[PDB]
């Protein structure tokens, strides 16, 4: 599983808008968990593509 | 509390990604 700040390079080095990018980075800081933060890249993953 | 607001976060992310 990647680490948060894993999650978190890949949602800046996407091609995203700004304020995509920056919201995203907000739900990264309510994720519990390694289940959740999984989840999230999962997620993330579609968004990116 | 903690797990719920992870919880929302997903559901808040799946919605962006029109899931």
């Amino acid at each position: 599983g990647a680490s948060r700040s894993v999650i978190r390079s890949i949602i800046k080095s996407s091609r995203l808008e700004e304020d995509r990018k920056r919201y995203l980075m907000t739900l990264l800081d309510d994720i519990k968990g390694a289940n959740d933060l999984a989840k999230f890249h999962q997620m993330l993953m579609k968004i990116i593509m | 509390q903690d797990s719920r607001r992870s919880a929302d976060a997903l559901l808040r992310l799946q919605a962006m990604a029109g899931i």
